[PDB]
């Protein structure tokens, strides 16, 4: 299988958007999911170093988990300067290489 | 610090093979991965291959086995990537990243680089 | 380790084949004749053992074939 | 119709009285059953799901030593402990190193000396086990329309599943009536002492009493995120190099051992819950209620002609793709056979009786002929068709091609095998009791010897049986020796 | 390798220590016991087998051993 | 009491007890009075009572 993730927009008040990866039976629901943003033109930064663990993005805004063949990521509190393409890309263990997402055009107001 | 300098974007012609140097000081460079991950103006990335410095082959994404190669030296502590055949496909940005050998994290890219620019035209 | 011990005549019959039926049906053998190759020296002492107390014809083959088998699989 | 020539799927015939016929469905197989006039139906076993699975003793298949400690004691001074000793993550041994005035100690001799390090674990391979209440089977039954869609074709059909508490079930037809499904889980495959192994993408089925047996570090399997490892010692290994000091390994990852472990493992696609092939399970046909569907119909009159030429399959049965002509009234299509120059009606149509439905769509008519020479009429007019077909086989070898098969179905199936095409009858039971404490003797006997060690023991025995004079004695043990050798040639499959 | 033909019994030994001894010595060992505890059906066969084949006590414990050994570790 | 005259359904899955024992637990979804449970038992391939 392959994963693919839809671009939506949000507001800058804060509200709840949940950025959905879909994956199949082979790829994410077994493995760890891994959740990236990227401000455009530079290199991306990494969000989620494991399925719901952040290194130091932004604490206690960002935060998600996975559910069976889903992976989601939750935003609280977003403003202008979250402008960023949202990846996520899991490991996929038939293939034996890891599925990167075509991406998401998270734009908040 | 760790980082990855990856030297300075270059530009050149089809029919030649192309380099992109990559190199990551600061911390012990046999354990962890370099990655490889190509992105293209106004599309998503996507990754391509392992090294292992120590002791790793070329384990390509599907796409691009017979497309690329990948070298390193230990000694440096740096991982070449070079492109054998450009065709007027490869329009894009070569990263790198640092990765980790557990299951989980083999997509676990922690750090990375500027990213080297190289895009083909006559 | 864990590598040993297959659970080849575990009981346990299905229709279709196993997970790897067709290098497993092999794989002993295999490991017996390779190993014979390498090292034909056991053979002298198998026949030595065997004709040494082999009292009949059937004990003493069946004493080399046991001898053959036993020791490069013990390896 | 949905079983041809697939999986040698064979016809058991016959019914009796009251008309139930007992039925073994091997997966990866199917049966069909004629009659004497209800129609003929195939019956395919297929996605016996389980779910709910519970998840107990995951193991560990991969290990990371991060933290490494030692400690060192002057000898004849007792055994020097590390404080890095009583946490439930570190594994270490005591080994033994001789001290001197170049190493600190005053007193000359062989000092204790101990290495203690944390066992982080990666990549574990959790065990399910499957519970009898949620377990689901799933057979489709298939009627003989004769369906110009119908050869070989896995989606028509009516689902009629079943599940260990729910035994009985009744499989509505369209138009045809009900059929008795009173199909027994418990027997067959036994998931009590069977447990569902998943590591990666990919899943098995492994004895239960093997997989405690096999050496590995195992958990309590309540996923908590810091499971304490049972048996830390085996995975990582320790080397005392010459004398001096002592140092720790990982040994790598054990996942080409663990494939290479689970030889005689069948393979179990999950990809929601569990969808457990390569089943088996016997079933009951009760067959009152199958109406012929064709009483009240006419052989009509009208031509006919076929679509793709005459074919047959593996067994002797051949397939005639039929198409009717202007006539709307929807007919029951008659059928003989003819012999060369003379007029004998012997080939048995396979099918139950075919009925063109509608004008437009055709008809697929198979049946069975004899051996030799064969001709073939459809209809009653003098010009109707004429197939002239010439089948190979010859009754000996079918009937050695049948043998062939029931010892293979036996070879797999043991005990339950003479339940198979089993019409209610004292002789299969009594068949049935001795081959039972015959299989319970050998199994109990060969257990877990593989194949090699079956031929080997067989020919060994036939010999032991071959050189004696003990003449009750040389024939039991020339028979089992035979039956040793067929067994380990037909097993691993 | 396939883990079935370690690298035992060559020769080439030095004082210093092997890359694991405390275990080899006891893999293969252990796993013919537990097989033998495990399955205890094989062991009647291989009773009659060395009974019935010609009998002189040093034979028939020699084929017992033997075949109550060859089976476990070659399955 | 009568004997019943309606279904039955398991909540419960059977059971052994080690001693060659079965403990069926049923639900009587049936709204009539109580009534004695029918009971018989069908050996293979016979309708005797054993
Ligand atoms: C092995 O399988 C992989 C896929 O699993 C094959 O990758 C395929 O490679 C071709 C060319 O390298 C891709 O075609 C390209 O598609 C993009 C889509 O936008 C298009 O824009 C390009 O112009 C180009 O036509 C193809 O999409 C890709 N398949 C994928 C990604 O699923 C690979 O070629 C195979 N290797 C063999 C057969 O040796
Ligand atoms: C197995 O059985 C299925 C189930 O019927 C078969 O699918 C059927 O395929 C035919 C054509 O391939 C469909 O015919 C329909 O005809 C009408 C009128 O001409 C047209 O409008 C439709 O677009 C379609 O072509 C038929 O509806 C379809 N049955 C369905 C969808 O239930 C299948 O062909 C059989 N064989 C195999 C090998 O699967
Ligand atoms: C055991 O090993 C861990 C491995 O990291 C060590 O933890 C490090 O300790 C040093 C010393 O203070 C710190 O500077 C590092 O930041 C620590 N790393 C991590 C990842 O925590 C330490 O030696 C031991 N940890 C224990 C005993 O908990």
């Amino acid at each position: 299988s392959v994963l693919t993730q839809p671009p939506s927009a949000s507001g800058t008040p804060g509200q709840r958007v949940t950025i959905s990866c879909s994956g199949g039976s082979s790829n994410i629901a077994i493995n760890t999911v891994n959740w990236y943003q990227q401000v455009p033109g530079t290199a991306p930064k990494l969000l989620m170093y494991s399925n719901n663990q952040r290194p130091s993005g932004v604490p206690d805004r960002f935060s998600g988990s996975k559910s069976g063949t889903s992976a989601s990521l939750a935003i609280s509190g977003l403003q202008s300067e979250d402008e960023a393409d949202y990846y996520c890309a899991t490991w996929d263990d038939s293939l034996k290489d890891v599925l990167f997402g075509g991406g998401t055009k998270l734009t908040v107001l | 610090q760790v980082q990855l300098v990856q030297s300075g974007a270059e530009v050149k012609k089809p029919g030649a093979p192309v380099k992109v140097s990559c190199e990551a000081s600061g911390y012990t460079f046999t354990d962890y991965f370099i990655h490889w991950v190509r992105q293209a103006p106004g599309q998503g990335l996507e990754w391509m291959g392992w090294i292992n410095p120590i002791s790793g082959g070329t384990n390509y994404h599907p796409r691009f086995h017979g497309g690329v190669t990948m070298t390193r030296d230990t000694s440096m502590k740096v991982a070449y990537m070079e492109l054998k055949r450009l065709t007027s496909d490869d329009t894009a940005v070569y990263f790198c990243a640092r990765g980790r050998d557990f299951r989980g994290g083999y997509s676990q890219l922690d750090y990375w680089g500027q990213g080297t620019l190289v895009t083909v035209s006559s | 380790s864990v590598a040993l011990a297959p659970h080849v005549g575990m009981g346990l019959d299905t229709r279709t084949q196993t997970w790897m039926s067709a290098e497993g049906a092999w794989r002993q053998v295999e490991k017996v004749e390779t190993w014979a190759l390498r090292h034909p020296g056991f053979t002298i002492l198998a026949l030595f053992l065997a004709h040494y107390i082999g009292t009949s014809l059937t004990q003493k083959v069946v004493i080399f074939i046991l001898l053959m088998l036993v020791t490069p699989s013990m390896t | 119709m949905r079983c041809v020539g697939v999986g040698n799927r064979d016809f058991v015939e016959g019914l009796s009285g009251a008309t139930w016929v007992d039925v073994v469905l091997e997966h990866g197989g199917c049966v069909t059953t004629m009659a004497k006039n209800k129609p003929t139906l195939d019956i395919e076993l297929q996605k016996t799901e389980a779910t709910q699975l519970a998840t107990l003793r995951k193991l560990c298949i991969e290990g990371k030593i991060t933290n490494i400690t030692t400690d060192s004691r002057c000898p004849t001074q007792g055994e020097a402990v590390l404080p890095e000793e009583q946490d439930q993550n570190y594994v270490c041994k005591h080994t033994y190193v001789d001290r001197g005035w170049g190493n600190g100690c005053g007193l000359f001799g062989k000092g204790s000396l101990v290495t203690c390090a944390k066992f982080q674990c990666l990549e574990p391979i959790e065990g399910k086990v499957v519970q009898y209440e949620n377990l689901k089977y799933t057979v489709i039954i298939t009627v003989h329309t004769g369906d110009q869609h119908q050869v070989g074709n896995e989606t028509q059909g009516v689902t009629a599943e079943i599940t260990p508490q729910a035994s009985t079930t009744e499989a509505i037809l369209p138009e045809y009536g009900t059929l008795g499904l009173e199909c027994s889980p418990r027997t067959g495959l036994d998931f009590n002492e069977m447990i569902l192994l998943t590591m990666k993408n990919k899943a098995w089925m492994v004895h239960r009493q093997w997989f405690f047996d096999l050496p590995l570090p195992w958990a309590s399997g309540a996923t908590t995120e810091t499971p304490t490892w049972n048996r830390k010692e085996l995975l990582v290994t320790f080397k005392n190099a010459h004398a001096k000091k002592q140092e720790v390994v990982v040994l790598g990852s054990q996942e080409g051992a663990m494939h290479t472990a689970l030889t005689g493992a069948t393979e179990i696609q999950n990809s929601g819950g569990t969808s457990i092939f390569a089943g088996h399970l016997k079933c009951r046909l009760k067959m009152d209620k199958l109406e012929l569907k064709g009483m009240s119909y006419a052989m009509c009159t009208n031509t006919f002609v076929l679509k793709k030429e005459v074919s047959e399959t593996q067994h002797g049965t051949i397939l005639i793709k039929v198409e009717y002509k202007g006539e709307d009234a929807p007919c029951k299509i008659p059928f003989s056979t003819e012999d060369g120059q003379g007029k004998a009606h012997n080939g048995r149509l396979i099918t139950a009786n075919p009925v063109v439905t509608k004008k437009e769509e055709p008809v697929n008519i198979e049946a069975e002929p004899p051996f030799g020479e064969s001709n073939i009429v459809i209809g009653i007019g003098d010009n109707a068709l004429k197939i002239n077909w010439y089948k190979k086989g010859s009754s000996i070898g079918k009937m050695f091609e049948a043998t062939a098969r029931g010892a293979r179905r036996m070879a797999i199936l043991g005990d339950t095998a003479w339940d198979f095409g089993s019409v209610g009858g004292v002789l299969n039971s009594l068949g049935k009791m001795v081959h039972q404490i015959f299989g319970s003797a050998y199994t109990a006997l060969f257990s877990g010897v593989s194949w090699v060690m079956k031929i080997g023991i067989g020919v060994l025995l036939t010999w032991i049986g071959l050189n004696s004079k003990n003449t009750s004695m040389s024939f039991s043990c020339i028979a089992i020796g035979i039956i040793t050798l067929y067994l380990g040639a037909v097993v691993q499959a």
